[PDB]
């Protein structure tokens, strides 16, 4: 839900205000939380729902990386 | 002479280290002696005029020689030090001439007579009447005007330097942001302002634009540098050129009417001022009490009020410090002698009993100056020129001769040829005027002078 | 405790208090006695991960400053062993990064370095209010780090070892992500253009000035994002000549470069899990003596 | 533990840095320095730290984090304390320990008469100590070489009779020969203990390089008689079989002869004469020793190579042309390596062009060159190792450098002296010394910078919890050395203010005697504390100490703050004196005068807090009581 | 000030000590009789061995500039009277300025490393492209025709011209087949002709086209390239006045020639005294903020044939009079510096008819002050 809201705009309902208005749009949040989440998901891999969640998270991360690259290009075009 | 001009023009670009300071010091003595033998002690005014002319000439020469190259070497450093010492010697000579003129003017009216004491309208008449009752406030305001003239002369060609960058339009960014907000509902996502007046943000307690604040700070710096010199014409000129005449319109409330009109044919001169100077200085005292703005407005409010507690860190230089002290003490004395003798029901300046039952004199100034706990003032009160100025102002003899004896015991590690010449000329002028010193110090001065001459 | 990652961990000038600023939403300061540790202070008032920290001298006032990922500058003062509120600022273009006070030779002027496009310098005068100096149009992308520079270094002015007191004015350097390095000097009563240089086209991490206590040579070791390092040396009078020379380059992500308290050992930390501790030898060159694991 | 590959991520995960008292705060463990399993984890200082880090057991889905604070302190010093103190304690008395202007500047004194004393001390220590390491022997031989170079060469001996120039040169040559023999006798003894009566020519190959007295006994036992060995042991003129073999080796090098098999059974001539080395591209191996020990190599070179008419400079030039590659082919000799323990250099027979890359140069050659002329390059020379395998401990090196600077032979390069003084101060503060670091730092010229440095050093060392040893050290610093006491007083005042001892901090501040700080401190705390705790004696003492006219004329607000307390104390004292002496109108008049003069500044003296209000109420009631008393006393009872 | 002679044995500078030792070795070789190599190489190797780097690189540059195949003159008067050696030295100074710009580009590449916005790639053309991508990778407004791999062709050509890589310029021209107009042959001819021979009619047509159209575009690099090609005016400034006078001096030297070549006409050439006055007044000390970097001022003074001015500037600095005397004695060994009498006048003297920069050095006064500022020094020096 957090990734979906960040990709859309629904951050006010969660508490995050305006994003970091920087020149180069890149990843600024600590990746330690995402790494710990991935480790906790990979700890128990006995069912198919964990693999499905991992695949959905990978697809969402790829889409977010593409959108971030597009935003960085649009910002550098200025 | 075009030789000096071409020499300095070549030296400003050449890559050599030539110090004509020795030649200037060797050539200034015959010209000084010629001026002395041409103008004796009788025509003291013309003598000091020619002296100031020649001194400004050699000061310009030395300052051009100094500025013709970067003063990094020891030779040019000592040349700049000699130039500063020459400026100080000339300002001390100006102070000595002013004090001599004041003493000559007071010698013809040392004795006075009192018979009229009934007050009238307009406190300017009472001030003019009390001016002849005591010479302390007289020399106080004389030193004040002398410091104002010093600041005016030190400002220089700033009025012409301003024209190289004087603006004309203001509040451009604020007007653009307001237009954007009014035409597109965006462009003001911040504590915006309501009106385009200089008092609107300071009244709403919400500022805007740091660049506008910096420009206003620079304009206030310019206004302070123009007012400190004792100028108003150039101040209102810059105000009309830029657009910030509110400061000049506000700095016109502590005046007083000039009640002298007796008919209709006489011009109307009793239109400047207001009788509410009491409440004006009371509001200024409250402002100095709750001061939380910039240093320049804090200092101007301190000078307009007279709170020593906040004036102690406000005083930037020794001249400003002594000016503020003199103004505070003369204002306290005048207001006390006016109120306690007529009416005292509303204290215009919040002065407690410890300040109301205390007659300030002249030695207290030097007392607090020596008691200054600041390290800068403590070091400045122990050099040479500062103590010379203090002794010249105080007209002492015991401490002066004691310090001269200590200087002679130390040796020639502070005085120079020009210093000894100036001291000999000052001693000769004092002996021609009145009183004298001691035979021992006199013959010591003479032998040191002739030794420097033969050297 | 500190279960999460730990950023910076500084110690008091005497060796009693230990201020460790981490992202665990807790700043714990213990004690140093008999080789043990006892919790004595628990401060917490930030909104994000706390980053850098800087101490001060007790002769000028026990004041601490902490920066976090929230565009907020937090300042505490020590009284009777308890730290309370002092100055709390909030609101910037980006989060604050670097924070440090000027050396004891100048005063207690704090420097705020962040990728905001401008420079906001805080000056502590008197015993109450402070002053703010704003410098705009100085960084296209923004600042990164600010390293102070004392005036007691004989390498900058050749007049110190001659019974002459040098000037005590503010001087430092800056190397933001605007592909330009710059020097700042408090001249003409404010701040303006002093000396700029172009030696990169990306990001620059941090810098380190040499606080030499007896070495008449002023050096600055930089560190960028792509393992780039520049050693600017100076040993002239009045005006210095910064030489953009190179030493031991890298290809990873070099982060911090820190000089010793007396300009003796350089510590470089990046992505190699090795902190090369360099040192000036007696032959006027560099030599590494000890290492450590990360 | 995180170890997967990443793409792009800003921020950071672990930060290291430095800290005061010369400390390092770093992430991770210390595997690059320590290897044993006995390693202190989560340490905040050296020797036992233990920081609470419960995240060690919580892993798998979490990465551990640990930070260690340490201080650089390598090796271990146990009995080396006296061995490092004796030369330092001798140099402290040898050099000047007086002030020079405002900042204490120490001047170096030329002391060439201490080299022989240091050598004798090293010899005595090695005699009465069986645990002598190789570093002590290296220091002893270097001191002996320095004494033979610049030290006393036994001049002006036997009444007023001095040798000539040639006699002095011969004495220097024989002293260098004795030094080489003393340095090579260890290796000769080891070789003798290894082998003796066994091989023939294979042993003579090294016996010729040896040949002394203890080895000459075995030489005679292996040959036949001892009369020939006793004559061959002596040098300078005495040459029989030595000269006979030299006559053959002279022609051997002149001819074009090479080697066959076993280069230690038929090449017996290769040891003595040795013409200038000249090689083409074949297999040549002659000159001295032929790949042995450089000490005995140079010994034989000085003994039986060049004639005694040659000088040390000529011998050095010949050895350079020997082991240099500029001879015309490929060298095959050995280079004198700097001896830190037992030949601790880099390779043998290398020209300076191939040595300047990283190979350390000799120390004896550098000393001889410095004795010759100081016009040679010294910026890249002078190895930092002080005859030790570790670069630490700059004792004899600093001694020699100070001696050279006092004798005026170095060059204008203050950076080297600065870094050496900094390293020495670091080592001394690590081992636990203060005055020694102080007096080795006071040598350089530095006003305010070094003043603040020594101020910080005194504040960090001397505190309020000092021991009798620290008190004796401070007394010695004040007496036998030159050091202002105001800096120590200010440091003690700062330490007391950082603690809380009110009386101690007040005494230290009053001893330092400042202006604004002292005035505000006294007027804010001292009068109130004295009134509360009845500290009348301390109050009167402080008032008498501060009632000087200079302080009152320099500081402000004093005549309005402390003058009230001064007048009150004087009034109380005079009232007590009057009550003790019954009637005293002459004192009662001044009492009433001062009382009615003080009865006016009640408007100036105000409050500030609850303690201020209490003090004001006390002062008001006391003033009222004294006013009633003087009003009752003013009326005549007649 | 300088390294004066200390009374007896004391402490001197390592640079002066090494120089005195090398002079002693030179005198020993002279007494021996064998032909000596050159003291310049010995001084260069001594500066490289010493820890000093700035003065070492300065002396390396001086040696590489003096190692040009020029005839050794006798005095400064003869050097300034001869005309062929003057233009030869000017051409050599232009070539060395191009080489110095190439070395600065190489240093910038080494500082930028490889993995930093397309780092430096081996090869001259690749290095120029990497420098262009580091400086300005974005397309500059004012583009004509196409581009080479999305890079500004005009900026690439300007960088190649400033670096002096004629082979890289030829490679760029060969790569820009359809990405440019019909001036590829003119570019190739201008690169292949050292004397700049690309038809006078074509040169006049290009000059007319530049004066007509190319006079207000938003591409400063393209404007400067077209101006250099068409040979118009004497100085064309766009955006180089920003503490980087090297490009401006290079453009001025490329647009101004003493001898009349192809497309040579009035209002297209200047004189050496003009540049001397421009560098002495407008670009002098305490004028263009050049006192913080005296090395660049000394370099441009030595390049613009102002030996006396460079010597005076090096003497005016602190702790540099020793190096000034050293380069003076080096020039004396190389047979330069015109002798002049006088013991009380200044060091920089001139006669009516002499331009600024090239003055008559008072060797007598120099020796007098050198002997007066000395004490009973060591016998070696």
């Amino acid at each position: 839900e957090y990734v979906d809201a960040l990709l859309g705009k629904g951050h006010q309902y969660f508490g995050i205000q305006a994003p970091l208005s920087a020149t180069s749009q890149l990843v600024w949040f600590p990746y330690s939380a995402i790494d710990h989440l991935r480790l906790a998901l990979g700890e128990n891999e006995n069912n198919q729902h964990n693999q499905a969640i991992l695949g959905k998270l990978q697809r969402k991360m790829d889409e977010y990386f593409q959108k971030l690259k597009k935003a960085t290009d649009d910002y550098k075009k200025i | 002479s075009p030789s000096f001009t071409e020499d300095i023009t070549l030296s400003a670009v050449m890559l050599q280290e030539e110090d004509p300071g020795e030649a200037a010091t060797m050539s200034m003595y015959p010209d000084f002696l010629k001026s002395f033998l041409e103008h004796p002690s009788s025509a003291v005014f013309e003598l000091i005029e020619q002296y100031e002319a020649t001194c400004n000439t050699q000061i310009t020469l030395l300052k051009k020689i100094v500025k013709r190259v970067t003063p990094g070497q020891q030779k040019f450093s000592k040349t700049a030090s000699i130039l500063w010492l020459l400026q100080q010697e000339m300002v001390t000579w100006r102070l000595i001439a002013a004090l001599y003129r004041d003493r000559i003017q007071s010698a013809l009216e040392e004795e006075n007579m009192f018979e009229i004491a009934a007050p009238n309208a307009s406190e300017k008449t009472i001030v003019d009447k009390l001016f002849q009752r005591d010479t302390l406030v007289r020399q106080s305001q004389l030193v004040v005007d002398w410091l104002e003239s010093i600041a005016k002369d030190e400002v220089g060609d700033f009025s012409d330097n301003i024209e190289y960058y004087a603006k004309s339009v203001y509040w451009e960014n604020t007007l653009h942001t307001l237009k954007q907000r009014s035409m597109l509902s965006l462009g003001s996502s911040r504590p915006l302002v309501s009106e385009l007046d200089p008092d609107a943000p300071i009244r709403q307690k919400l500022p805007l634009d740091d660049l506008d604040r910096e420009d206003d700070i620079r304009l206030l710096k310019y206004l302070f540098t123009l007012i400190r010199a004792g100028m108003t014409d150039e101040a209102q000129r810059l105000c009309k050129r830029c657009g910030q005449a509110w400061r000049a319109a506000t700095l016109e409330g502590w005046k007083l009417y000039h009640d002298a009109n007796i008919n209709g044919g006489t011009e109307l001169q009793a239109v400047e001022g207001n009788p509410y100077r009491c409440v004006w200085k009371t509001c200024c005292w409250r402002m100095a009490e709750d001061e939380q703005f910039n240093k320049y407005e804090r200092a101007i409010y301190a000078t307009l009020s007279g709170n020593l507690k906040q004036l102690l860190p406000v005083c930037e230089s020794w001249e400003d410090t002594v000016w503020a002290h003199f103004k505070v003490m003369v204002d306290s004395l005048v207001e006390q002698e006016i109120r306690a003798s007529i009416i005292s029901f509303n204290e215009a300046n919040e002065l407690p009993r410890e300040y109301l039952e205390a007659n300030w004199t002249l030695d207290s100034v030097f007392e607090e100056l020596q008691a200054t706990d600041k390290k800068r003032v403590l070091e400045e009160n122990r050099e040479h020129y500062h103590i010379i100025q203090k002794f010249v102002i105080l007209a002492d003899v015991d401490g002066l001769m004691d310090e001269f004896s200590e200087w002679l015991s130390n040796g020639k590690n502070l005085l120079l040829g020009h210093l000894l010449r100036f001291m000999t000329h000052l001693l000769l002028f004092f002996r021609t005027l009145g009183l004298q010193a001691k035979e021992e110090v006199s013959v010591e001065v003479l032998k040191t002078y002739i030794q420097r001459l033969i050297n | 405790s500190h279960e999460d990652m730990i950023h910076d961990a500084q110690m008091d000038y005497y060796g009693i208090r230990l201020a460790t600023c981490s992202s665990d939403r807790s700043v714990k300061i213990f004690d140093v006695k008999n080789g043990g540790q006892i919790l004595i202070a628990d401060l917490r008032g930030h909104d994000g991960p706390v980053w850098q920290v800087a101490w001060a001298h007790p002769m000028y006032g026990n004041i601490l400053a902490s920066c976090s990922y929230d565009r907020k500058v937090i300042i505490w003062k020590e009284e009777n062993g308890t730290w309370e509120k002092t100055y709390e600022y909030t609101g910037h273009d980006s989060s604050v990064n670097s924070v440090c006070w000027a050396p004891h030779d100048f005063g207690l002027v704090l420097a705020c370095g962040s990728s905001d496009g401008a420079i906001s310098i805080l000056t502590f005068t008197g015993d109450g209010p402070w002053e703010v100096k704003k410098i705009s149009n100085a960084h296209t992308i923004g600042c990164n780090a600010v390293s102070w520079a004392p005036s007691v270094i004989p390498g900058s002015l050749v007049d110190q070892p001659s019974s002459q007191k040098p000037n005590y004015i503010k001087r430092f350097v800056s190397g933001g992500c605007d592909n330009l390095v710059k020097i700042w000097r408090e001249e003409d009563g404010q701040w303006k253009e002093d000396q700029k240089l172009e030696a990169h086209s990306d990001w620059v991490r941090d810098v380190a000035w040499a606080p030499s206590i007896g070495l008449p040579t002023s050096t600055i070791a930089s560190c960028s994002q792509d393992g780039r390092v520049y050693i600017w040396t100076s040993d002239d009078a009045a005006t210095n000549c910064w030489t953009p020379k190179l030493l031991h380059k890298f290809n990873d992500v070099v982060w911090h470069v820190s000089w010793s308290i007396t300009a003796n050992i350089l510590a470089v930390s990046g992505g190699d899990n090795k902190v090369t501790l360099w040192k000036e030898s007696v032959d006027g060159q560099w030599a590494c003596i000890s290492d450590v694991n990360k | 533990t995180l170890m997967i590959d990443m793409g792009l991520f800003m921020g950071r995960s672990f930060r290291v840095g430095w800290g005061p008292n010369w400390t390092l705060v770093h992430n991770g463990d210390k595997l690059s320095e320590r290897l044993n399993a006995e390693e202190d984890r989560d340490m905040d200082t050296i020797d036992y730290g233990f920081l609470p880090k419960p995240t060690s057991a919580k892993s798998l889905t979490e990465s551990p984090f640990k930070v260690h604070v340490e201080k650089l302190s390598l090796e271990q010093k146990t009995k080396d304390l006296q061995s490092y103190l004796l030369p330092l304690e001798i140099e402290l008395k040898n050099s000047t320990v007086d002030k020079s202007g405002p900042c204490p500047h120490f001047r170096p004194n030329p002391g060439v008469t201490a080299i022989h004393d240091y050598a004798g001390w090293v010899r005595n220590f090695s005699s009465e100590a069986a645990e002598v390491e190789a570093v002590v022997k290296q220091w002893g031989l270097t001191w002996t070489l320095c004494e033979s170079l610049w030290g006393q060469l036994k001049e002006l001996e036997a009444s007023l009779d001095e040798p000539n120039e040639y006699v002095k040169n011969l004495e220097r040559r024989k002293a260098f020969s004795h030094w080489l023999a003393q340095t090579a006798q260890e290796r000769i003894e080891e070789e003798v203990s290894l082998y003796g009566p066994e091989r023939h020519i294979e042993a003579v190959f090294s016996y010729l390089t040896g040949g002394r007295i203890s080895d000459a006994c075995r030489l005679a036992q292996k040959s036949g008689d001892h009369r020939l060995s006793l004559l061959l042991s002596q040098m300078v003129g005495s040459q029989e079989v030595r000269d006979l073999i030299t006559l053959q080796l002279v022609d051997w090098n002149k001819l074009q002869v090479d080697h066959y098999i076993q280069e230690e059974r038929l090449r017996v001539f290769c040891l003595l004469s040795g013409t200038p080395v000249w090689r083409s591209s074949d297999n040549r191996s002659i000159n001295v020793c032929s790949q042995l020990d450089w000490k005995r190599t140079l010994g034989i070179h000085l003994w039986y190579m060049l004639p005694p008419t040659a000088t040390v400079a000529q011998a050095l030039h010949m050895y350079e042309q020997a082991f240099q590659e500029q001879e015309g082919g490929e060298p095959y000799a050995c280079y004198p390596l700097p001896p830190y323990l037992e030949d601790c250099g880099f390779s043998f027979g290398d020209d300076p062009s191939a040595k300047f890359i990283s190979l350390q140069r000799d120390v004896c050659v550098h000393l001889l060159k410095l004795y010759s002329e100081r016009q040679y390059d010294l910026c890249q020379l002078l190895d930092p190792s002080s005859a030790t395998p570790d670069p630490l401990d700059y004792r004899l090196s600093w001694h020699m450098w100070m001696v050279l600077q006092a004798l005026n032979y170095t060059h204008l390069s203050g950076h080297r002296q600065g870094m050496l003084h900094a390293s020495y101060a670091a080592q001394l503060e690590n081992v636990g010394l203060w005055e020694w670091a102080i007096f080795v730092l006071l040598h350089i010229q530095d006003p305010h910078v070094r003043e603040a440095a020594v101020r910080e050093l005194l504040n960090r060392h001397c505190v309020v919890h000092d021991s009798p040893e620290s008190l004796a050290k401070e007394n010695f610093l004040i007496q036998r050395l030159c050091l202002p006491a105001q800096w120590i007083h200010k440091a003690k005042a700062v330490r007391s203010r950082r603690d809380g001892d009110k009386h101690k901090e007040a005494l230290y501040l009053l001893k330092s005697h400042q202006w604004n700080q002292c005035h505000k401190l006294v007027t804010r705390h001292l009068a109130a504390d004295a009134v509360i705790n009845e500290n009348y004696r301390y109050l009167r003492g402080f008032l008498g100490e501060l009632a000087r006219p200079e302080h009152c004329k320099h500081i402000q607000d004093w005549e309005t703050a402390g003058k009230v307390y001064l007048d009150y104390i004087s009034v109380i004292e005079m009232l007590n004196q009057i009550r003790q002496d019954e009637c005293s109108g002459g004192e009662l008049e001044k009492l009433h005068t001062k009382v009615m003069s003080l009865c006016k500044w009640v408007e100036l003296i105000q409050c500030y807090s609850a303690k201020g209000r209490l003090a004001q109420s006390e002062m008001a009631k006391r003033v009222a009581n004294i006013l009633r008393v003087v009003l009752s006393l003013q009326q005549p009872p007649e | 000030i300088s390294e004066s002679g200390a009374p007896g044995r004391s402490s001197l500078d390592n640079v002066e000590m090494a120089y005195a030792r090398q002079m002693y070795m030179y005198n020993e070789k002279v007494v021996s009789g064998h032909l000596q190599p050159s003291l310049v190489d010995l001084c260069t190797e001594a500066a490289e061995r010493l820890d000093d780097k700035n003065v070492s690189d300065l002396w390396v540059m001086v040696k590489q500039m003096t190692d040009v195949p020029l005839i050794p003159a006798s005095d400064t008067l003869k050097s300034r009277c001869s005309g062929q050696m003057q233009m030869a030295f000017v051409r050599q100074a232009l070539n060395y300025l191009e080489q110095s710009y190439k070395n600065y580009t190489l240093i910038s590449v080494f500082a930028n490393l490889q993995q930093a916005q397309l780092g430096g790639v081996p090869g001259t053309y690749n290095l120029v492209r990497s420098f262009l991508n580091i400086r300005l990778p974005t397309p500059i407004p004012g583009l004509q025709d196409g581009e080479i791999e999305g890079y500004p062709v005009w900026a690439l050509i300007y960088y190649c011209m400033r670096c002096g890589d004629l082979m890289a310029a030829q490679q760029v021209v060969n790569r820009a087949q359809h990405q440019l107009g019909d001036f590829k042959n003119c570019f190739q001819e201008y690169i292949h002709n050292k004397d700049r021979r690309l038809s006078p009619t074509t040169e006049n047509k290009l000059r007319l086209h530049y004066r007509r159209a190319v006079r207000a575009s938003t591409d400063p690099y393209k404007r400067a390239v077209y101006c250099i090609i068409g040979r118009c005016d004497v100085s064309d400034n766009h955006s180089e006045v920003a503490d980087k006078t090297e490009d401006y001096l290079w453009l001025k030297l490329s647009q101004v020639c003493f001898e009349d070549e192809a497309n040579s006409s009035p209002q297209d050439r200047l004189t050496l005294p003009q540049f001397q006055k421009q560098l002495f007044e407008d670009y002098g000390e305490s004028h263009f903020a050049v006192n913080q970097q005296p090395y660049l001022y000394f370099q441009v003074l030595f390049l613009t044939a102002q030996f006396e001015a460079a010597i005076a500037f090096l003497f005016r600095l602190e702790r540099t009079r020793c190096h000034a005397v050293h380069v003076a004695l080096a020039l004396f060994e190389l047979k330069l510096l015109l002798k002049s009498t006088g013991q009380s006048a200044q060091l920089l003297s001139q006669e009516p008819g002499e331009p600024q920069g090239v003055r008559r050095l008072n060797f007598i006064r120099l020796l007098m002050l050198y002997t007066r500022k000395f004490e009973p020094t060591d016998p070696r020096e």
